[PDB]
């Protein structure tokens, strides 16, 4: 969100004592299937766990997280069952549904650059 | 280390235990190789003959 530049390495200084500033932490499971083919393992789930005020000097948060998503798709050739729309939202859950690998891979790939973590 | 070698998607090759090998295949789990091609084996050089060698008449050997 920031950038500076400094143009000697002379121009930069120290201080030591002062607490350090909560972080952002991002915590993530994905899932893999064998391609039949040839010589693949494709992505066909995700999901993360997001904090976004992660204390380095004191205890643990609890709970850990804050905000989550999930995110699904079908390799190649597979489709998802009847109505798995209509389960979704009957179940109410948070989770996205892509159709292909690069979708899925697009929407990780966007989630990361918003969320920030570091 | 040794790992299992998967031959069905090797065309031609010829293999007898204790051969010094170089393969090219996939390997994708780190359990399992699936060889897809066998390098040819090269062999040592002629012995190279002196001035000497080329003036020698013809000979006759025997084996037993």
């Amino acid at each position: 969100k920031a950038e500076a530049m400094a143009l000697k390495p002379d121009l930069v200084n120290v201080i030591k004592d002062v607490s350090p500033p909560p972080l952002v932490v991002m915590a993530f499971s994905m899932k893999t299937m064998q391609n039949a083919k040839n010589h693949q393992n494709e992505i066909i789930a995700m999901a993360a766990l997001v904090h976004h005020s992660f204390a380095l000097d004191k205890a643990a948060p609890k709970p850990p997280f804050q905000s989550h998503f999930c995110v699904v798709s079908k390799p190649k050739d597979c489709i998802f069952p009847y109505a798995f729309k209509e389960v979704i939202e009957k179940k109410n859950v948070k989770v996205e549904v892509a159709a292909t690998e690069r979708t899925l891979l697009g929407f990780f790939l966007a989630k990361v650059h918003k969320i920030d973590p570091d | 280390a040794q790992i299992p070698v998967d031959l069905s998607e090797l065309k031609e090759y010829s293999l007898f235990p204790g051969q010094v090998v170089i393969m090219e295949g996939i390997n994708t789990t780190g359990r399992k190789l699936v060889a897809t091609k066998l390098y040819e084996g090269v062999p040592l050089p002629f012995y190279q003959p002196t001035e000497e060698d080329a003036d020698f008449e013809q000979s006759m050997v025997l084996v037993a």
